[PDB]
């Protein structure tokens, strides 16, 4: 009877999200390889890359959300998909070209050639990231709410499945692309990424059209200029009832306590090897999946607004271990310090992902449909704004005493975000 | 299994043009960088320049010689021409690939050596070297053979048609007045000589020379 | 997760004589 | 141009010990993640063969005993443990910019026991004197270490014009050296003097070993 389930719009949404997330992770891995290789030992350009991406989203999120609000759903979805995939394909061709001629670019040309290659790569990657943000808004904040009926358990299960998909992709995609870059060449990996995006674009295009055909309600939308739209969107975001919950979710991005950040190099400094690091990342993904399961259970039990409180309490309770580990023997501010630090990180993943699922469902339940895009656009502009701040703090303080300082700062930001959520929750109830 | 192989003339006269060929197998000269390098009498390696996969060339500006580097893609060969050579272009010449995914000299030819000189081919004079007219002997006796005034390299030298192989040192040739000189010493036991005869056999193929020189005890 | 990770598998990139995952930011 | 200074120019090492060869650049050779220093080995009569590239990558087939390190301007090639077959000349070479340049080379010599030379002197042959020229030859056979001074004296007077000294390569069996010293004269100048002497000053002895003859001693 799976032949019936495999043709439902819900599974088609899951499949398209899986393809998009896989391609996006392989693309981010290729860009990281390009930055580490052709621009190592440079600090100005890493900061420029992060600043360009985060500041473009910070300036254009309300504009992209208004564009999603003002147009037909199938049009904006297929347009965002085509723009993102064509950008990644062209940038991957350019990347394999610069990887083929790496030592010539480093040794026997004027430096403006390599500078122009960097400028072109950063620009095309910025365009692809803006298209990915438009896709995330239109699909995970609009289409999924429509494919779910009025039912809230269905929306919750769909959000949890989407989170499990990206939790698995976050560990699996980098492994595959790195094995392709060792068993072959980085040129081979860039060509594979370009071909993967070229095929996945067509498959996801047909998948979006099929979901649009199976969901008639998607065809029924409810209804200098750019500066006025920007100001109106930010003022509309400030006056939302769920504004404090979104502010706390954005404050959660100002953190160092994860395996995507500089904790990996700190673990190398503390004597752990790469196999232990892979085991810890796998345990972290396991705890994130456990957090999705805990979100569905607690939402069935205590409701959504209390699920957010319980998730924030769990996350702070697990970060207490990191706070203690910074003040323990073997801290460079013995195995006892890193043990408590990584134990707190892996344990806090549960409450982190439960709280993220909670704020996501609050945003998609309590925002007016005609405002669904622009509000979420400003929400993206908030998240990146606190991500970019972390991206600065890590760059200016890259030595081990600063690691403990940054850990204390990240725990304080997590506490500030949960305090804002507690204010919203005490207001709501 | 990439192979390079140099070829060209062994001798050039001052002010002439010299052209060497590097023949390449196992890989096409349209993918990497193709270089020329030489090693002077001494240990000194000097980069001369390259031709690229695209036919673009680079010549080392610090050279005192004027060079042109060209290629032929239908043969997968490339070439080095030196214009108006001088004696200081006497050297051993190597071709070498440099890969784009490597960036060093990952494959070399075996090299070809070129001597620049304005000189006639010349047969050597061979002189016996017998010990000082004195009588005093240790446990062994050292004799020698001097081969002077030849051109060009090489010569071969043996003792007693190669029957005499222990105790022999042959010294590398040196240039004096346009011609080469080398010598060789051989040491035997006291009872061997003079009762056993010792002869140096010298051949210089380039002149069709072959000379037998007996070592005769000195007498007033 | 960070929106713009700079993580790669490599050796000697983050730490001497040890291969593995390495994030610069 | 970028200048590469190798050190030491000659390195003697006993079997099994370690060898350390250094190379210093006038300017940096690192660009981004890479370092553009490479190391090659050349044995006599052979072409140079690559050993280490990008300053720490092992060439395929090269025994693990070879390793490299360094960055910026300072680089080092290490061989531990050394074996007989490493007797050879090693070169560094940079790739950072044109023109490419090589270090001056380091000859690796297997350190032996100190040994003094057997020295022999030969006056001109009567055939040669018949020809109007006169070469006097001195052989210095089987010594170690390699450096040694040879002084010609004609009738007690030092002579340094007209002397050709040629050394063999290190012998592959006993690890000694030999050298030939030739003094060439005209016949008529050779016949107006009487005493001819070659003196070999070597580290093996405080005073030099002296061999001599006189023209009319027969
Ligand atoms: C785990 C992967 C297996 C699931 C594949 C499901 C494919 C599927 O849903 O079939 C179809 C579309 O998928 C593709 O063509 C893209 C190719 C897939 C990569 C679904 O369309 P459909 O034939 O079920 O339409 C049914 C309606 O038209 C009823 O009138
Ligand atoms: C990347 C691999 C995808 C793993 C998804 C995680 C498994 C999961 O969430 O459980 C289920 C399988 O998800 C997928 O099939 C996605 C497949 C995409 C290729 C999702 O649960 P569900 O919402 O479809 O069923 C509803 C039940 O909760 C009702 O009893
Ligand atoms: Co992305
Ligand atoms: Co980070």
């Amino acid at each position: 009877s799976l032949a019936d389930y495999l043709t439902s719009a819900k599974f088609l949404l899951y499949l398209g999200h899986s393809l998009s997330t896989w391609g996006d992770r392989m693309w981010h891995f290729a860009v990281s390889v390009f930055l580490v290789e052709l621009y190592g030992n440079s600090l100005l350009l890493t900061a420029v890359y992060g600043l360009v991406v985060a500041g473009s989203v910070l300036v254009l999120g309300a504009i992209i959300g208004d564009w999603v609000d003002k147009n037909a759903r199938l049009k904006v979805a297929q347009t965002s998909l085509v723009v993102q995939n064509v950008s990644v394909i062209l940038c991957g061709i350019i990347l394999m070209m610069v990887f083929l001629h790496k030592h010539e670019l480093l040794t026997m040309y004027h430096g403006w050639v390599l500078t122009s290659c960097y400028i072109l790569i950063i620009t095309i990657a910025n365009i692809a990231n803006l298209a990915s943000t438009a896709t995330a808004i239109t699909i995970q904040r609009d289409w999924i709410v429509v494919v779910a009926g009025e039912d809230r358990s269905k929306l919750a299960n769909m959000n949890a499945t989407i989170r499990r998909i990206d939790q698995l992709t976050n560990i699996l995609a980098p492994m595959a692309v790195g094995q392709i870059m060792t068993f072959g060449s980085p040129v081979i990996g860039c060509g594979f990424i370009s071909g993967w995006n070229l095929v996945s674009m067509c498959v996801e295009y047909v998948l979006l059209w099929k979901v649009y055909q199976k969901t008639p309600a998607l065809a029924v939308k409810a209804g200098a200029e750019p500066f006025r739209t920007f100001r109106d969107g930010w003022v509309s975001y400030y006056n939302q009832p769920v504004f404090l919950a979104g502010m706390g979710l954005a404050f959660l991005y100002m953190t160092v306590l994860g395996f995507d950040c500089i904790t990996t190099g700190y673990a190398y400094t503390q004597g752990l090897s790469g196999s232990i690091l892979s085991i810890l990342m796998g345990a972290s993904a396991i705890t994130g999946i456990m957090g999705t399961v805990a979100f569905t259970w607690l939402r069935r039990k205590c409701g959504l607004v209390r699920t957010g409180l319980i998730s924030g309490l769990a996350q702070l309770s697990c970060l207490i271990l990191c706070v203690i580990s910074v003040f323990m023997p073997g801290s460079p501010l013995p195995i006892i310090s890193v043990s408590l630090l990584f134990a707190g990180v892996i344990a806090a993943r549960i409450g982190l992902w439960s709280f993220d699922l909670t704020v996501t469902q609050l945003l998609q339940e309590n925002v007016i449909e005609s405002e669904r895009g622009i509000i979420n656009g400003v929400q993206n502009s908030m998240n990146y704004l606190l991500d970019l701040l972390h991206f600065i703090m890590v760059i200016l303080a890259p030595n081990p005493e600063a690691f403990g300082l940054l850990v204390l700062i990240s725990v304080s930001f997590v506490a500030m975000g949960h305090i804002m959520y507690f204010r919203f929750a005490q207001n709501t109830l | 299994e990439v192979q390079l192989q140099e070829s060209g003339p062994g001798l050039a006269k001052p002010s002439q043009t010299l052209s060497l060929t590097c023949s390449v197998t196992g890989s096409s000269i349209t993918s990497d960088y193709w270089n020329w390098i030489r090693k002077f009498p001494g240990n000194k390696l000097e980069y001369m320049g390259y031709i690229s996969y695209s036919g673009s060339t680079y010549y080392n500006p610090s050279l005192k010689s004027q060079i042109s580097i060209t290629r032929d893609t239908s043969k997968n060969h490339y070439y080095l021409q030196l214009n108006s050579v001088t004696t200081e272009d006497t050297a051993t010449y190597y071709c070498a690939r440099q890969g784009l995914r490597n960036w060093y000299f990952d494959v070399w030819g075996t090299g070809t050596t070129v001597t620049v000189s304005s000189a006639k081919t010349t047969a050597p004079s061979v002189y016996p070297l017998a010990p000082v007219c004195g009588g005093t002997t240790g446990s062994s006796v050292t004799l020698g053979c001097l081969v002077k005034g030849y051109f060009p390299e090489p010569v071969t030298l043996t003792w007693n048609s190669g029957s005499l192989s222990s105790g022999v040192h042959t010294f590398p040739a040196l240039l004096q007045s346009g011609l080469y000189t080398l010598s060789s010493s051989v040491t035997v036991t006291s009872n061997t000589w003079p009762s056993q005869t010792i002869t140096c056999n010298v051949a210089h193929p380039a002149s069709s020379t072959k000379v037998d020189k007996k070592i005769e005890p000195r007498v007033p | 997760d960070t929106h713009f990770p700079i993580c790669i598998f490599c050796c000697g990139c983050c730490h001497r004589s040890k291969c593995g995952m390495c994030c610069k930011t | 141009d970028i200048v590469l200074t190798q050190s030491p120019a000659s390195l003697p090492v006993s079997l099994g010990q370690r060898a350390t060869i250094s190379c210093r650049a006038s300017k940096s050779v690192s660009a981004s993640a890479y370092s553009y220093m490479h190391w090659y080995q050349q044995k006599p009569g052979q072409p140079p063969k690559p050993l280490i590239y990008l300053a720490s990558n092992l060439e395929s087939g090269v025994p693990a005993r070879f390793s490299g390190s360094g960055s910026g301007t300072d680089f080092t090639l290490n061989i531990h443990p050394v074996e007989e077959e490493d007797a050879a000349t090693y070169y560094c070479q940079h790739n950072r910019e044109l023109p490419y340049t090589f270090g001056g080379g380091t000859k690796l010599e297997i350190k032996r026991a100190d040994a003094a030379p057997t020295v022999s002197i030969f006056p001109p042959s009567s055939e040669q004197l018949t020809s109007g020229g006169a070469s006097v030859v001195c052989f210095l056979n089987n010594f170690y270490p390699k450096d040694i001074n040879v002084k010609w004296k004609i009738d007690g007077s030092e002579r340094q014009n007209g002397v050709l000294n040629s050394w063999t390569d290190q012998d592959s069996k006993d690890s000694t050296y030999s050298m030939s010293s030739t003094l060439t004269l005209t016949k008529d100048e050779y016949e107006r003097h009487n005493s001819y002497t070659c003196e070999a000053t070597h580290k093996t002895s405080t005073s030099p070993i002296v061999k001599s003859f006189n023209r009319n001693e027969c």
